[PDB]
């Protein structure tokens, strides 16, 4: 069954096929970054106004800052040259990506001729340049992924090497070992470049060997490829909420806070009823124009930062799951195959054995569940404690519990907050982890299948039946989704982590006494924006504010309760439901028609009944999350005072 | 939605300022309609491009889409918010100090 | 939790249950008198208040059992009145459970053919019982008669309340007693000179009667809770209602009086430490709050009574097709569904007609939230302002408005909705047209998958059926919640801080300001309960419910079932590494129809949970309308 997403699947791509796919890919997004830096004009070079700060380019903006580009001035000759720089590379970047798309068409078609000269490169063997290739390699990679790990870094040092060139002349930042400054990326590049350069010949004359990948790499690799760069970009993730927290860039992201923007769909003034343009509120702005929204208030800075990471985060935590669900379609594709038991390297053969499965798994359940009672059990004792149920003030809390004085570097205040976000993160990694192994060893037979007769058959199946009165959502895809569900609560406590909340206990900051003396008696000189229920109170009042936002809310609450249509146990209840629409379709007959009706309603497959509710799950989860992190920073430098002395 | 006229015609109820009473349910009708063929127009096109896509697609689909988003930023600047947001004297006050001296005015 | 199955059970068994319950009851509302008491006649300080006693109160106060006189005196009477009725309360509760105990256990001396009050017992019925239901109408109505003039007897000796029969008083209530007496005590002596002809529920009929009384119950108890709310928001009910407003409560789990931690300080002066603060009543408006309460009690419990009729019905339904007994019944309430083309009929009229107008009401919805952010460029002026109630139907509304009609179709097109699968129980119990096109019939109330086939077949079964309709029927009664508490339902953000958000009330000149639209009206009422310890954790466990309602819910029992075997392999063998040779403790993973069964169970439970914090943190619409943004 060839569904519309399966078209693209890697098993009907080649090599060359994929090639050029991300080639073409590459080209559209540079075709998008041109747009979004056409975006970020604020000033047209015609002598003009320009665009309403997109969040996309209120994201690439501090980049373009450390740049040579985009200066942060209110000055209109420096902004109008500032809208001119970020207009010539825009339409550098649209050429770029104009012949990167036709690289790509030339790969997707396997018609790689040069029209100069009239000759046919074979994709399998060629030369990568005149002489350089012949001065590097003299031959190519012999189609295997192993060899070719060699010239994939050796042309990353290529292009370091031209990163720091374009920073040399173009963008005019001189290499120092200055570190502080900006203009040390251009010294760390070259140096990255010579890294990456012995590294590339090295695996070029000694190809590792990791033998898993090389036959199907259309999955194994792609797989593990797509679990290490989630990691990387979890990792990209916190070293930019490090980073962009650090004075050093401080120069290209305090100063957002300094300056106003005006924001599509931020509110405009309103004009009454009856505006005689030939009253209105704010009558200095002009009619149905956007009033300003300062910086500092909204904590631009914190924004664009939380943004960034949280994008790079979920991005990374999605390619991760993604890669462990292919990684299990692999799996399962060689398990059907025969060739499961045909691997012959540790990171198949160590869970070839079904008990060290079971005590792996057993291991993660058992880690998962302490560390999750825990700091359930402490989030939950200290909301009792500030709500003061059961007769039991917050010095009954978890208000001691800081982290270890030796742990203690990495917090900015030490709280009780900190060891919670610490510890349900870990928790929460553990409970995706629990779905993930569970994707990695029980793709064919989990250990109840090989006691009770039944194996897995396909990457995509719904189910197995009514019979031992279960046996849903027991595919890779199923356990996938489960998986996400499940990391959806560590995404949210990062993002709520990184937006400023107290997540160590649920309602702190409300009109309750002991909610209120938390900050008291915690001595912290952050006050953090609210708890974890208060937060959607203290945090939609911009939400609402912004009509931009509402919207979003509404789309993404549309998105979430229409998952649930297809999430439930209801399949057959909708497919006789839809038996029954097209039968009083049909009764549209002998309502004048005289035209067969032949529209059977339909009605999703289990296989993409959970498909379409993990997707719409997710996307208004996370659209909401959105307005989560576009709210604003709100965190004020100041403690609370116990409501009595 | 023909009957949406008569109905207003029947309640009782008192425009809005300025804005004539006859084309207040043809507003009302006009988003209605919209709507609903926004609704059928999103359903039926999806599930004609389900069944449309292709490998001979891939030219498509991301240049496509690149052009959707083109035009809707372009309409951005273009029909649904044009400018900077000029001060009616003639400025862009982007220092927020700036608007803390127009707060004092 | 099929325990007390009718098939199990006698008739004699159902009297006994039913006496039992009854006396359990009396037990309960004792409780609650008890647990209303304001001052003891000791004089010591006494229960300080309860949403059970304040729901009662407006009661008691009519019956002046209770008083809402500001005298410690008065309140000591009262409390002393309380106290006896209470006491009468428990004895005749212990006295019923006697009779349940010694009828659910069949130890008396008949229940074939017995004598009734015998000296006049011999007068009507003559001498003898009912053999049958049919025969059991007429007594029936003869033992309410009796009920009814008890009432009336105990209201004029007791109570001590005049027979005048003005209709703006408790003697109402006398005189329309003593009538209702009369008029039960005419219909019983009819049905026992004729009892009825509905041959099904003569048969065995345990669950079939339980399902048709069931299901007009549910609906009496709809039509009681709109008769209430008409009511005590009438001048007549005001002395017992309004005065809510005029008094303060303080209510259990409210902000205490917040202690120092230097303290031997406090809050409030004179108001000892950690004690109940005082509220105002007209800040709350205790009246509409109360009369909220009762109003959709009885709406929610008449829905799910109606629900759970239809699923025992169904449930009837599927015995009498399994064993033939279907297609032989004369009466009419089958013959209208066993043609099986009338069904199909039915069930899509339905479905489209509700399509229809729920489709309308959302659109409508929509675009008045569109209108309202202005998003796409389109002004207040452009929304559904000039659409209201026709001057016809304005009569049945208050203060005539786009609220009113949003209201009345958003009610109608959910109660269709829940109709749809309440008809989808009522028709295809054992027949469906798509089931007899796939050649597969269905033989249990309770069949959650039958496998994975023709994309799957997921929850078709009865009892699954009843799941989706109480599902469905949530958004109606959050659309009758959201209206007795003053939501703008014809919007979804009315009165936010945005454009053209307070412009409404400038737009249709209402003279009642309505508290927020759908989604700024979590905020507005959050903004209340947070301030109460109790209003937040019942906010809490209602949404902790609701999510551990979604780990049965999906169709995930399977990947649970694998995940069991792993954490009893787990378990055993930590259990026997730490420990010698223990083996036990097998996770238990409920089946799919007993994980629908707890799913529907904790998602209703919680989500009216959290209504129950809608309906109790107070009325908050204030009259003064919201003026232009301009
Ligand atoms: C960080 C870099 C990642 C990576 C990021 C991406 C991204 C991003 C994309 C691909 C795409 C593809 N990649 Mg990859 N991919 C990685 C590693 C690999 C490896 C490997 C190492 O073995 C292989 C064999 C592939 C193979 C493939 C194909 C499935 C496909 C391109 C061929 C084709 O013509 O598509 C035929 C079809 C098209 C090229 C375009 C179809 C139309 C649109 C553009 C598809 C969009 C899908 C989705 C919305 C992408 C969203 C990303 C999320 C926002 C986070 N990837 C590395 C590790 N790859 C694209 C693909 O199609 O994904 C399904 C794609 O979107
Ligand atoms: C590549 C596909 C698209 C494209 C899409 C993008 C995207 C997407 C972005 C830019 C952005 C930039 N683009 Mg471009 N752009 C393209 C073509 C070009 C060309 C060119 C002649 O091909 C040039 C000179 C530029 C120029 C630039 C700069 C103005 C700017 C910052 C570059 C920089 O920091 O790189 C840093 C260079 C290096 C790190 C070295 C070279 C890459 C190495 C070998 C790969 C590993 C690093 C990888 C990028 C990150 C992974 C880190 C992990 C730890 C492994 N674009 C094509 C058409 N462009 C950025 C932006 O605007 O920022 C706001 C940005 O993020
Ligand atoms: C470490 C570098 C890469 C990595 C590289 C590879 C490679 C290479 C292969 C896989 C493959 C698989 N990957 Mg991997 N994978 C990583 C992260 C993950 C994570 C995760 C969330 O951490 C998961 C769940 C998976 C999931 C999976 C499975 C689908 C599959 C292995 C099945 C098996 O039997 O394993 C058995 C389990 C193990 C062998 C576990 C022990 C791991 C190593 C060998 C031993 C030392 C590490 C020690 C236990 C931990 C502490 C020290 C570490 C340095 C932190 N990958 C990271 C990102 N993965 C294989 C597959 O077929 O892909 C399609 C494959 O070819
Ligand atoms: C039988 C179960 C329990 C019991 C449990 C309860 C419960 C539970 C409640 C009361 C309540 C009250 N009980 Mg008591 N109570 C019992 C025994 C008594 C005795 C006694 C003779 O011993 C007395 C004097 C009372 C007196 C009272 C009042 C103080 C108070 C209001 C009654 C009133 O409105 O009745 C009016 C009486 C009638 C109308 C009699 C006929 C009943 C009709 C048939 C009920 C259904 C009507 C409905 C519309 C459906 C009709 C369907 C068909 C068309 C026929 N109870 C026993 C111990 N008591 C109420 C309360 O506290 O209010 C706040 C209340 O709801
Ligand atoms: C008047 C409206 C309803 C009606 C209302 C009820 C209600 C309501 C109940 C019954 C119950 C029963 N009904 Mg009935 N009953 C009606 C007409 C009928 C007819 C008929 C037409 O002849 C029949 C055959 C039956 C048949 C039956 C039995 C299945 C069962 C009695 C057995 C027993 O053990 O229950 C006794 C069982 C209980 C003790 C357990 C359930 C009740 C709760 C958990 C305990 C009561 C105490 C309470 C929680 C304390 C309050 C605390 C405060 C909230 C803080 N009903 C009509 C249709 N009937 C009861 C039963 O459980 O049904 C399964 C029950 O709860
Ligand atoms: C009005 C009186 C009662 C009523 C009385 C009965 C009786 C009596 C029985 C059922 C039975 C059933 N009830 Mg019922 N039922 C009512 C409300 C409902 C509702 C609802 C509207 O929500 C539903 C879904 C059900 C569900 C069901 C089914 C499980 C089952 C009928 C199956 C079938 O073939 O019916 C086909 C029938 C219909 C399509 C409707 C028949 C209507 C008849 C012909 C009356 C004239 C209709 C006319 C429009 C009314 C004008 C007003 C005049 C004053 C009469 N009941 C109300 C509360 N119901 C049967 C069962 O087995 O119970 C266990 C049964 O014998
Ligand atoms: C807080 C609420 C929740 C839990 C408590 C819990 C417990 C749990 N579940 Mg869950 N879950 C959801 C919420 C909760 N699921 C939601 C909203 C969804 C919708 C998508 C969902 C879905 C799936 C699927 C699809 C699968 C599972 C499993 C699986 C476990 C197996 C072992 C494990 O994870 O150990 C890790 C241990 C924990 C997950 C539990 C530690 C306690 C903690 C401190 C919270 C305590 C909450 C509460 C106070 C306890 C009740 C006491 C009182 C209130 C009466 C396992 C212990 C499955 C398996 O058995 O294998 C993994 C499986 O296949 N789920
Ligand atoms: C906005 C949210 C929802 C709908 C829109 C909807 C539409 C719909 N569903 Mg649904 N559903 C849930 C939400 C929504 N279900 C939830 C949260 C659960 C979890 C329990 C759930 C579960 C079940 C089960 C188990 C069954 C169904 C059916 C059934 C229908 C058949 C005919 C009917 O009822 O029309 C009545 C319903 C309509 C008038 C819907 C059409 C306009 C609308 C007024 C609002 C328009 C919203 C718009 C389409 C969204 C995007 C617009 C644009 C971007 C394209 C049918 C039209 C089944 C049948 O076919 O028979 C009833 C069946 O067995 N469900
Ligand atoms: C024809 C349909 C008309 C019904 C709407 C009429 C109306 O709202 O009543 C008219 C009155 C409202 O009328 C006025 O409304 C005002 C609004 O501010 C105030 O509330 C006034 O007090 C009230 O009198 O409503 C009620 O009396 C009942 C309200 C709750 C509706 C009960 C419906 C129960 C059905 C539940 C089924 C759920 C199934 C899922
Ligand atoms: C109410 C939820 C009922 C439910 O979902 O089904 C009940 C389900 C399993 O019950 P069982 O059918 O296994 O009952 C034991 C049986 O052997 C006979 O009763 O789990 C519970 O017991 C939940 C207990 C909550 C109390
Ligand atoms: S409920 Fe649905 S998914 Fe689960 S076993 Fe049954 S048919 Fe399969
Ligand atoms: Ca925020
Ligand atoms: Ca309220």
């Amino acid at each position: 069954s060839t569904k519309w997403y399966q078209i693209f699947d890697t098993e009907k791509l080649d090599d060359e096929q994929v090639v050029g796919g991300h080639l073409a890919l590459l080209g559209v997004l540079g075709f998008i970054m041109g747009i979004y830096y056409i975006s970020g004009i604020q000033v047209f070079p015609w002598g003009a106004p320009g665009f309403h700060d997109n969040w996309f380019y209120l994201t690439i903006k501090p980049r373009m800052v450390s740049l040579g580009i985009d200066t942060y001035s209110t000055k209109t000759a420096d902004l109008e040259a500032a809208g001119a720089r970020l207009l010539g590379w825009a339409a550098f970047h649209f050429l770029v990506g104009s012949v990167l798309i036709f690289g790509g068409w030339r790969h997707w078609t396997h018609n790689l001729t040069n029209p100069f000269t009239g000759r046919c490169g074979n994709f399998r063997d060629f030369r990568f340049l005149g002489k350089f290739g012949d001065v590097v390699f003299n031959g190519t990679s012999a189609k295997s992924y192993k060899e070719a790990l060699g010239p994939h870094a050796v042309y990353m040092s290529l292009l370091f090497l031209g990163w720091g060139i374009v920073m040399w002349a173009i963008l005019g930042f001189a290499p120092i070992p200055d570190f502080q400054t900006i203009n040390s990326e251009t010294f760390m590049s070259f140096v990255f470049a010579v890294i990456f350069f012995a590294l590339g010949i090295y695996w070029w004359n000694n190809p590792p060997n990791a033998a898993i990948h090389l036959n199907d790499d259309m999955k194994a690799a792609f797989s593990v490829h797509l679990t290490a760069i989630g990691y990387i970009n979890i990792a990209l993730g916190c070293i930019a909420f490090v980073a962009f927290q650090q004075p050093s860039f401080a120069p290209y992201y305090k100063e957002l806070d300094k300056l106003v923007f005006y924001l599509y769909g931020e509110p405009f003034n309103r004009v009454s009823f009856n505006f005689v343009e030939q009253a209105k509120e704010f009558a200095d702005f002009p009619a149905y124009a956007i009033l300003p929204k300062s910086g500092e208030a909204f904590g631009m800075a914190r924004v664009v930062t939380n943004l960034i990471v949280f994008n790079h985060i979920i991005c990374g935590v999605l390619y991760v799951f993604a890669g462990v669900y292919h990684g299990g379609q692999y799996l399962l594709k060689i398990q059907l195959n025969g060739m499961y038991n045909q691997i012959k390297s540790i990171w198949i053969t160590k869970g070839r054995d079904q008990e060290v499965q079971v005590k792996i798994l057993g291991t993660v359940m058992a880690l998962c569940f302490a560390t999750m009672l825990s700091v359930y059990a402490v989030i939950v004792w200290n909301t009792i404690c500030e709500l003061n149920i059961f007769g039991t003030n917050i010095t009954m809390s978890f208000y001691w519990l800081k982290p270890l004085p030796i742990f203690q570097w990495m917090f900015a205040d030490p709280s009780i907050n900190d060891w919670v976000m610490a510890h349900v993160i870990t928790a929460g990694s553990l409970f995706s982890l629990i779905a993930l192994v569970r994707i990695a060893f029980f793709a064919h037979t989990s250990p109840l299948w090989d006691d009770l007769g039944l194996k897995k058959n396909s990457y995509s199946f719904p189910c197995l039946g009514p019979v031992y009165g279960g046996t849903c959502g027991v595919s890779i895809q199923d356990q996938l989704w489960f998986a996400m569900l499940w990391g959806i609560k560590g995404l949210s406590a990062v993002c709520w982590y990184i937006d400023g909340a107290w997540i160590a206990s649920m309602m702190y900051g409300v009109p309750a006494a002991d909610a209120k003396a938390w900050d008291s008696i915690a001595h912290l000189h952050h006050h953090y924006t609210s708890g974890i229920f208060y937060y959607f109170w203290t945090e939609t009042v911009t939400i609402f504010s912004s009509s931009h936002l509402s919207t979003i809310l509404m789309i993404g609450h549309l998105v979430w309760f229409i998952s649930f249509a297809v999430w439930f146990e209801d399949r057959g209840s909708r497919l006789e439901g839809a038996d029954i629409q097209t039968r009083t379709i049909r009764w549209l007959g002998k309502k004048f028609l005289n035209r067969d009706v032949n529209f059977r309603f339909p009605v999703l497959t289990i296989s993409d009944s959970k498909l379409a509710g993990t997707f719409l799950y997710f996307g208004g989860t996370f659209m909401l999350v959105f307005l989560f992190l576009a709210n604003g920073f709100y965190q004020t430098n100041s403690p609370l005072p116990p409501p009595v002395s | 939605g023909a009957l949406f006229f008569s109905v207003s015609f029947l309640t009782g109820y008192i425009p809005a300022p300025n804005h004539s009473a006859i084309l207040t349910p043809l507003r009302s009708f006009m988003g209605w309609f919209l709507l609903i063929f926004c609704a059928s127009i999103i359903i039926m096109g999806l599930g004609k491009m389900s069944s449309a896509i292709s490998d001979k697609w891939f030219l498509s689909f991301p240049l496509s889409i690149f052009v959707i988003v083109m035009v809707m930023f372009l309409s951005l600047r273009v029909y649904w918010e044009k400018g900077r947001t000029t001060t009616v004297d003639g400025k862009y006050i982007r220092t927020t100090a700036e608007l803390k001296e127009f707060l004092n005015k």
